[PDB]
């Protein structure tokens, strides 16, 4: 029950009225899954190669 | 084995943080999954 | 004469298994790679 599905990222951001451009201030980096690597990895596992 | 010296140096107390990570790493790493830059000196250059 | 025939047959028999040893030698390379991978994980978790 304790295990839960992926929770979202929370940020607090303030609109700037006098500060015309607020472009480069808030930049945040996240990691996304690479499905190709996951597929190449789960089909090449020590168990499967050992069985082969 | 390949990391038998990097592993030993990790827990003997020497190379506490930066020395070790730079020794391992071509690949890119960030210090966490989510990294937020509330304000950055170089990024405001855009 | 018969003793020499026996010895030849036995050596021929040994040669086949001495050849079969090499594949079992390759599984050792598999195990070595897996151990190095586990070491990767341990290193990175210690740094974490």
């Amino acid at each position: 029950t304790h295990l839960l599905p992926l929770q979202p990222i929370e940020i607090d951001y303030t609109v700037r009225v006098d500060k015309a451009s607020t472009y480069g201030e808030l930049v945040l980096d996240i990691e996304v899954p690479d499905v190709n690597a996951l597929k190449f990895n789960n089909t090449q596992r020590e168990s499967q190669i050992g069985a082969a | 084995l390949k990391y038998t010296k990097l592993i030993a140096a990790a827990e003997d107390g020497s190379r506490s943080t930066k020395d070790m990570i730079d020794a391992v790493f071509h690949l890119r790493y960030q210090p966490d999954g989510v990294v937020v830059h509330r304000d950055d000196p170089a990024l405001v250059g855009k | 004469f018969l003793t020499n025939e026996l010895i030849r047959l036995q050596m021929e028999k040994l040669d086949a298994k001495l050849n079969h040893l090499k594949k079992l030698e390759k599984f050792m390379e598999l195990e070595r790679k897996t151990l190095e991978r586990q070491q990767e994980n341990l290193l990175i978790q210690r740094l974490n």
